[PDB]
């Protein structure tokens, strides 16, 4: 009833808490392993700063560089950087440890669940974005090919336009899916590219592709 | 300070130099002369853009302003008809020079991607090129009821006096011009009405200005102004019997954009006032005697692209092409020059009319066609001829659709035995025959201009096909053996009036592969490789979508500093070769859909033959194992 | 009526 | 024949009159309904809905006040009067052809030609009565 | 004649409100907008004059181009008449693919 | 006659709101002698109207264009150039005519059952 | 008499006037006419 009260006020004043309180809050919610709550207020923060949705125009243009857009990405990603934060702390806590007794799932299991169901379900995809980039530098990759969003669909697709090795998962993430012909459509596609990839990997993507 | 104060001093002297013609002509002269830029007849306007900055005044628009005004209200006080032709021809070429010094292009594209895409900066130049510039004037001028009475009052003269006149009479030119700055405001209203009406009230409504309007909001186009002229077009009309190729091509322009407009054929037909207009003095007999006349006139040989003749058939053609095709189910003026009664909601043809004796636009056609040879020794297989004859094909195509003028004219047709004639006139087609003496084979056939001729001559042959089987199902349909017996030897290659012509077996030599129409060369492209044509493309792939990016592409290259002089050449040739890929892309598109259609008909064709069948099978025999080895290689 | 129109080459 | 005489000339002329008398009084009665507007409300306190109408009058009026719009039409007109001289000068050099267009016009098919258009009239007014109908029929479902 | 008198008390009546405003103006003497507004709207009628007028010179021109020795010959005729009926059966059809579009919201 | 009466008709719906306007113009000065708000609705009627008028202006003019364009051609055909052939043009016409009528027929059926359908599914 | 008033209507239709939207509307004819019936 406390920390969910906090929360109903937090989120209130969310287009006008600094970055100092929004801080605070968050390592206090972690303390008293309020992971999924702490994680909904960052994404409320953000989308409170900036309403009308400038950091998707900003990114959706890509990377304009010198503008006024930076402020709404850089106040955005404060309060992503804090839910990188927290999913941290939840590991760790929850290190290794199995996500059920026989029959019983745990609590630990439950916390979870419930911080992974905040993230995957937003309707901020700028935010998601910011966390499949964030995965891949923590090498959680079995990590995004099990998330069903459609907005990591366009990541790795607008990603495997420019970049072999990120074509790679999207191509992973399909065969995983079993949405072979997907797949082979994307290492054909590739090897008829531009792109700077060796001729004995074109040979691979082909002989993949073929199978 | 002519010597009061300045907006007082100008009006005065302005009104001085108005009393008579001589010095009001010398002026509206030396005024188009200063109009001109010196580099002659694109940015820069013609004038300094601080001209009257010190004085409370709108720039030049107090010329043009006291120009119209003059050629609008003082053309009355000039008793001499000479120097009232003479001042209309002035006023009429100073407005031309006003009008073909705005960029059309250039503001489009302004107003698309400048405050879009590019930055704030240029868009003060558009502004004020757009806020300075007279057209505007001009154009809000155009919508007065001054301005065209005057117009139509001087197009409307008595017929003698063209006929007596000199080709360089000035009522001649004056005529012209006025007919050409009616097309370019017809042509430039939409663009006017779109970029120019809301950024200059924006521009007064935030900024002072005193204008005073001379437009009638009434006239929301300039087809209102004109729709309550019904001697217009019978003027236009009896201006064909005149010989000048100017004038005549002029007035076939204007009629044709008049039919092709959509208030002005709804206001004639909401009964209808231009059949009936038509209709006074029998205009519509002499004026299809004038039309047949002309069309029957031989050509140049020498001279085959710039025969007047030609050019005159050809803007007929296009007139009546553009005339059937807007409105099919409703008649329209096309109806009534062929020959037809033109009746509410029906046609007929009427007792020893002019159609009834075989003598009109409709059979001067067929005449024409019918003794038109396309196979010559020097050149063979010309492609004038073949677009002569594409466009007589498409204006029967679209007479024979229309359900409302088909029977009479299927029944005219086989009246006349007309597939007989055109089938005596077939050609056959081998890879030996040069088109305008180039070859097939070579690689600037898909560059040069032979591929629109083959296009034409492929639809000709389809559009023959689609006939002949309708022709044979309704002769099959009426149960009548009479003509079926001709047909049949017609089919067979042999005709009794023997005359031998080819099978329809021969014909089929248009599907070829070694062409390869589908494989095309792919050069290295070591550069701008990554450059698709996304938003190129209904096959159509526009050139300057790609033209834009790789111009973007080259200015980054260049602003990136690495190597820019060399490299520039190369991407220069490969530009060069991407247009041209890109040609040719979109001319082996429409060589494939052209073949596409022709092998379709020929397939109903050869259905409808072998369906509508009663003759014996085994004579038959041979013709079907011919086409099995024919099609054979065809699946293969 | 046909007085061209013939077939008559 | 009395009908049609009436029709044909007492008739005409008066609805033509009468519509243009009624522009004009539309023109009047917008006049005085403009000053009605001016002398009683010129109290100063002239705002409110007053902007929204000058917008739309500036909107429609910096649309008509266009350089290009304004100069289309002038262009146009001597692009027609281009075609005008043209044509007048072809016609009048193919101004021969008389008797073989009045002759070779009139015909036969042309009387058959005028039964058919009105077959297709009464057709066409037909199934235009019939669409009329089936609009008007339909807006009463609209309210049900 | 009831269309033409009710044009005479709505004339006599519209003449007869010139006094009260006369008046009015005899109160106010002891804007520009709405006469802008006017001008505005009354400007575009001189532009459906003139745009009719080059719209009759077209027809004109092209009647008269294609057949200027008989203006009273039955082809413009049956021209003209012809173009009546492809017009009217062009608002025939639009008219009722409109009317069938209607339908479609119906099917709800 | 017939069309004679849409003509009235058009006159009589005329007379009537500019009797209408003729009207609220007095009944605010014979108020003023011994509504403000209502004309607002009329002038910016007017103008909304005008506003689609000046469209029908571009239309027109584009339409003007469009065909001068082929005014040109038929010309320069004409000029290149320099009785029986277009007799079957007008039998091409009208037989496409047919066709077009009978095609149009189809959608007027379809839209009257179309519409008599919801009829009796109303009291149905 | 019919055709006749077919043509008369046509031939007052296409002229004109001032009735604030109905302009004179263009003739086209034939040629023309076909493809704008089967542009339909």
């Amino acid at each position: 009833a406390l920390l969910a009260e906090s929360l109903r006020l937090f989120e209130q004043v969310a287009g006008s808490l600094t970055p100092a309180n929004l801080t605070t809050a968050v390592e206090q919610y972690i303390s008293l392993k309020y992971y999924a709550g702490a994680i909904q207020l960052c994404l409320t923060v953000a989308q409170q700063k900036d309403r009308g949705n400038t950091a998707l125009s900003w990114v959706n243009d890509g990377k304009p560089a010198n503008d006024s857009r930076k402020k709404a990405f850089d106040e955005r990603k404060i309060c992503y950087n804090l839910i990188h934060q927290v999913l941290d702390k939840l590991e760790s806590d929850f290190a290794g440890e199995p996500e059920l007794v026989d029959g019983r799932p745990t609590l630990a299991a439950t916390k979870r669940m419930e911080a992974y169901n905040v993230v995957n379900d937003s309707s901020d995809e700028v935010f998601h974005f910011d966390l499949y980039e964030w995965y891949i530098e923590k090498g959680w990759t079995d990590r995004i090919l099990s998330i069903d969003s459609p907005h990591v669909i366009t990541y790795l697709q607008r990603l495997a336009e420019t970049d072999f090795r990120h074509a790679e998962l999207l191509c992973r993430f399909y065969t995983t899916r079993s949405r072979f012909f997907e797949a082979a459509q994307v290492q054909t596609n590739l090897a008829k590219s531009d792109l700077n990839i060796s001729l004995k990997d074109r040979i691979i993507l082909l002989s993949r592709a073929k199978g | 300070n002519p010597f009061p104060g300045p907006q007082e001093c100008m009006e005065m002297m302005f009104r001085e130099f108005g009393t008579g013609f001589e010095q009001s002509n010398a002026f509206i002269q030396l005024l188009t002369t200063l109009l001109v830029p010196p580099e002659g007849l694109n940015d820069s306007v013609p004038f300094p853009e601080w001209l009257g900055s010190s004085i409370r005044t709108l720039g030049i628009e107090p010329y043009v302003d006291f120009v119209f005004d003059v050629f609008a209200n003082r053309t009355k006080d000039i008793s001499d008809p000479s120097q009232l032709r003479i001042l209309r021809l002035s006023c009429l070429d100073f407005v031309m020079v006003c009008l073909v010094t705005f960029n059309e292009d250039l503001i489009v594209l302004g107003h698309e991607s400048n405050i879009s895409i590019d930055d704030a900066m240029a868009a003060t130049n558009l502004a004020t090129y757009v806020r300075l510039h007279p057209f505007s004037r001009v154009m809000e001028w155009l919508f007065n009821e001054k301005v065209i009475t005057s117009l139509i009052n001087t197009i409307h003269q008595d017929p003698i006096s063209l006929g007596s006149a000199s080709p360089d009479s000035p009522l001649v030119v004056s005529i012209l011009r006025a007919i050409q700055v009616m097309i370019k405001a017809l042509e430039l209203q939409e663009t006017y009405l779109h970029l120019v009406r809301p950024e200059v009230l924006r521009y007064q409504g935030e900024a002072g200005v005193r204008r005073k309007p001379v437009a009638n909001a009434a006239y929301s186009a300039f087809e209102d102004g004109i729709l309550s002229h019904l001697s217009l077009v019978v003027d236009l009309g009896k201006y064909c019997n005149l010989g000048h190729a100017e004038l005549t091509l002029a007035c076939l322009k204007l009629l044709e954009k008049i039919s092709t407009s959509s208030r002005i054929l709804s206001a004639w037909s909401p009964r209808n006032k231009a059949i009936v207009q038509l209709e006074r003095n029998g205009e519509g007999e002499t004026i299809s005697a004038s039309l047949s006349a002309s069309i029957m006139a031989t050509l140049d040989p020498a001279l085959a692209a710039s025969g007047e003749n030609y050019r005159v058939k050809l803007a007929i053609l296009d007139f009546l092409y553009a005339c059937l095709r807007a409105t099919p189910d409703q008649p329209t003026i096309a109806h009534q020059l062929l020959g037809f009664h033109c009746e509410l909601s029906k046609l007929g043809i009427e007792p020893k009319g002019p159609f009834d004796m075989q003598k009109s636009l409709f059979h001067s056609l067929l005449n024409v066609l019918i003794t038109l040879t396309v196979s010559e020794e020097e050149q063979g297989m010309r492609g004038y001829l073949v677009t002569l004859k594409y466009r007589v094909l498409r204006i029967l195509q679209l007479l024979w659709k229309s359900p409302l003028s088909a029977s009479l004219v299927m029944d005219e047709l086989r009246a006349t035995n007309f597939l007989f004639h055109m089938l005596l006139r077939e050609v056959q087609i081998q890879p030996q025959l040069p088109w305008d003496g180039q070859l097939v084979t070579g690689c600037e056939f898909l560059l040069s201009d032979a591929s629109l001729a083959y296009i034409d001559y492929l639809a000709s042959r389809a559009a023959i096909f689609e006939y002949i089987g309708k022709e044979l199902c309704s002769v099959s349909q009426n149960r009548i053996p009479s003509i079926k017996r001709q047909i049949f030897d017609a089919l067979n290659g042999q005709i009794f009036v023997p005359l031998t012509i080819p099978s329809i077996f021969d014909f089929f030599d248009f599907i070829n592969t070694d062409y390869k129409w589908e494989e095309i060369p792919s050069p290295h492209f070591t550069y701008l490789k990554d450059l698709d044509l996304g938003p190129c493309i209904g096959v159509h792939y526009d050139i300057r979508k790609a033209q834009e990016i790789l111009a973007l592409k080259r200015k980054e290259y260049e602003h990136s500093q690495l190597a820019t002089p060399e490299f520039l050449e190369t991407v220069e040739l490969e530009e060069k070769v991407l247009i041209e890929w890109l040609t040719v892309r979109n001319r082996a598109n429409l060589l494939l859909t052209a073949r596409l259609n022709l092998l379709q008909a020929w397939a109903n064709l050869l259905l409808v033959m072998i369906e509508s069948n009663d003759f014996k099978s085994t004579p038959k025999m041979a013709f079907l194992l011919q086409a099995l080895q024919a099609i054979l290689p065809t699946l293969e | 009526i046909l007085p061209m129109y013939k077939l008559s080459p | 024949d009395a009908i049609l005489s009436r029709h044909d000339l007492d008739h005409t002329v008066r609805a033509f009159n009468a519509r243009r008398r009624h522009a004009e009084l539309s023109r009047r009665c917008l006049h005085l309904a403009a000053r009605v507007q001016v002398l009683r409300n010129r109290g100063y306190a002239l705002s409110g809905d007053e902007d929204e109408l000058k917008q739309k009058l500036q909107q429609i009026d910096k649309t008509l006040n266009d350089p290009a719009q304004g100069s289309r039409l002038e262009e146009l007109w001597s692009r027609l009067i281009v075609l005008r001289g043209y044509a007048e000068d072809l016609k009048d050099q193919i101004n021969q052809a008389g008797i073989t267009e009045s002759d070779g016009l009139g015909e036969e098919i042309e009387a058959k030609a005028k039964k058919i258009l009105e077959d297709y009239d009464k057709q066409l007014q037909h199934l235009k009565k019939q669409v009329e109908e089936a609009k008007k029929d339909f807006e009463e479902w609209e309210k049900q | 004649s009831n269309v033409e008198s009710q044009q005479e008390e709505l004339t006599a009546w519209l003449d007869r409100y010139e006094r009260e405003l006369d008046e009015l103006y005899a109160k106010q003497m002891g804007e520009r907008t709405y006469k802008l507004a006017e001008k505005l709207t009354d400007q575009l009628d001189e532009m459906g004059k003139d745009l009719a007028k080059m719209i009759k010179e077209i027809n004109d021109m092209s009647n008269t181009l294609s057949k200027g020795s008989k203006p009273d010959d039955p082809l413009t005729q049956i021209v003209r008449v012809l173009n009546g009926h492809l017009a009217q059966l062009q608002w025939i059809d639009t008219n009722a693919a409109a009317l069938q579009a209607k339908v479609a919201a119906a099917q709800k | 006659l017939s069309s004679d009466i849409l003509a009235i008709d058009q006159l009589r719906e005329l007379v009537k709101q500019d009797a209408d306007n003729a009207r609220l113009s007095f009944k605010a000065i014979d108020n003023l002698k011994l509504s403000n708000a209502d004309l607002i609705s009329y002038f910016s009627k007017t103008a909304d109207e005008m506003e689609e008028m000046m469209k029908k202006f571009e239309k027109t003019i584009t339409e003007i264009e469009a065909h001068l364009t082929g005014v040109e051609a038929h010309a320069m055909a004409m000029q290149n150039v320099a009785v029986d052939e277009r007799v079957y043009e007008l039998a091409a016409v009208l037989r496409e005519f047919e066709e077009s009528i009978l095609k149009v027929a189809g959608v007027v059926g379809g839209v009257k059952e179309g519409v008599t359908e919801l009829q009796l599914r109303d009291f149905m | 008499a019919l055709f006749d008033s077919l043509l008369a209507r046509n031939k007052k239709q296409a002229e004109g006037e001032t009735a604030l939207g109905e302009l004179p509307s263009l003739q086209l004819g034939l040629a023309d006419l076909r493809q704008r019936l089967r542009k339909l």
